[PDB]
Parts: structure tokens; C-alpha cells; sequence
């Protein structure tokens, strides 16, 4: 990952 | 709820 | 809020 | 490391 969300 | 990374 | 990120 | 919310 390395990003986030939330999807 | 709470997808992600 | 209520969502995410990271901005 | 986590601008968000
Ligand atoms: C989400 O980010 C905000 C802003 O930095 C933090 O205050 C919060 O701790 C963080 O939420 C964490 C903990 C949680 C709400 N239980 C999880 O659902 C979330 C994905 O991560
Ligand atoms: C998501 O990132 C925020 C900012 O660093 C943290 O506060 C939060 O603990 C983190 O959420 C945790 C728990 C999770 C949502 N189930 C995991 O997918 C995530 C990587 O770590
Ligand atoms: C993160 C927060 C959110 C956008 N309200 C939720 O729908 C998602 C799945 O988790
Ligand atoms: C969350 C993770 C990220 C997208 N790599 C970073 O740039 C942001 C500020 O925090």
C-alpha cells in the first residue's frame, strides 16, 4: 500500500 | 466501514 | 471528517 | 504519516 483510503 | 492501504 | 486520505 | 479525515 503506502497511501490510505477508505475505498 | 473503514478498504485501503 | 468521515473519509480518509492521505492528502 | 497520515491530511485527511
Ligand atoms: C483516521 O485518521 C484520523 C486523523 O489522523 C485519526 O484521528 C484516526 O485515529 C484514524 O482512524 C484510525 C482508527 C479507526 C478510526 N478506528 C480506523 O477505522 C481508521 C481506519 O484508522
Ligand atoms: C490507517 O492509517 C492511520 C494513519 O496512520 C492509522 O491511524 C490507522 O491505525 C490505520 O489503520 C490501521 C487499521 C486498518 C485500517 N485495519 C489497517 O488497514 C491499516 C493499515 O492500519
Ligand atoms: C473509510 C470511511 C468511509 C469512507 N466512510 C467508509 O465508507 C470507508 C469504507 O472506510
Ligand atoms: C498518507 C500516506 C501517503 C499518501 N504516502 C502520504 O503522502 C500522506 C501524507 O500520508
Amino acid at each position: 500500500x503506502x497511501n490510505x483510503x477508505y475505498x | 466501514a473503514x478498504k485501503x492501504x
